């Protein structure tokens, strides 16, 4: 019905998951 | 070939690279440059994360590209 997506990174530009909050490489949060 | 360097703090390291080489190589090589740690050291391109087990061309990169380092320490 409603799958999430990835989300490039703000910061760093590191292709993160749906369901990362936070970006697991530089640490930083999600927008 | 040549690849760019930019780390989130804002520096920015070419080093020289082949696209048959693998990335082992690549992190090794900022490693003597630098002295970042393979294990903590994140290399992203363009929404990409690159694996020591995989090449340069494996994931399309080309010559004078432009990657960014990523430390993976504790912090906040
Ligand atoms: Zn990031």
């Amino acid at each position: 019905g409603s799958t999430s997506a990835m989300w490039a990174c703000q910061h760093c530009t590191f292709m993160n998951q749906p369901g990362t909050g936070h970006c697991e490489m530089c640490s930083l949060p999600r927008t | 070939m040549q690849i760019f360097v930019k780390t989130l703090t804002g520096k920015t390291i070419t080093l020289e690279v082949e696209p048959s080489d693998t990335i082992e190589n690549v992190k090794a090589k900022i490693q003597d440059k630098e002295g970042i740690p393979p294990d903590q050291q994140r290399l992203i391109f363009a929404g990409k994360q690159l694996e020591d087990g995989r090449t340069l061309s494996d994931y399309n990169i080309q010559k004078e590209s432009t990657l960014h380092l990523v430390l993976r320490l504790r912090g906040g």
